[PDB]
């Protein structure tokens, strides 16, 4: 690749029939109305920086008999918007991050009366040396986790 | 001229 690692295609299901890719040489990747970040999304309904993607580290804790990834990378969703993201089938509440398996369909804002449909499909064309490139890590299928000062470190500079 | 987010309930 020439820079890009994470593909995410606001599908024709989504009121955005575009394509965005997160260039793996920037971390965090922003997305948003505001062209600040990383990723250009203007709905009303979400915030300027809805959410943002941040790849990391992946490491377990111990390797006793089986040897797992021992230390490869896995990308993460973060989202900070107010009207709360959905991915797949987990909630994202404004300060949670997800794990981001090849073919990752995130829904940015869904609408049941206002018939607002978001969603974005992320789709890994480069593993910068991926554990895996997003599996969803066995035993722990899709799970949603809580954000903390270093992702929202991230986004207080953008 | 819009400058905010339509949080929905």
């Amino acid at each position: 690749g020439n820079g890009r690692f994470l593909t995410l295609k606001p599908l024709p299901d989504s009121i955005i029939q575009e394509s965005l890719e997160i260039q793996q040489g920037v971390n965090p990747f922003f997305i948003g109305r505001s062209e600040d970040c990383n990723c250009k999304i203007e709905d009303n309904r979400l915030s300027r920086v809805h959410c943002f993607i941040f790849k990391k580290r992946h490491a377990v804790g111990k390797s006793m008999y089986e040897s797992p990834a021992q230390g490869l990378d896995d990308i993460w969703y973060c989202h900070t918007g107010t009207n709360v993201s959905y991915l797949n089938n987990n909630r994202m509440i404004q300060g949670t991050k997800f794990l981001l398996q090849d073919g990752d369909e995130i829904k940015i804002i869904w609408d049941k009366n206002n018939k607002f449909v978001i969603g974005f499909k992320v789709e890994i064309n480069d593993t910068t040396g991926l554990f895996n490139e997003g599996l969803g890590m066995l035993q722990e299928q899709r799970v949603v986790l809580k954000q903390t000062a270093e992702e929202k470190d991230l986004v207080k500079k953008l | 001229e819009v400058e905010l987010t339509q949080e929905l309930p």
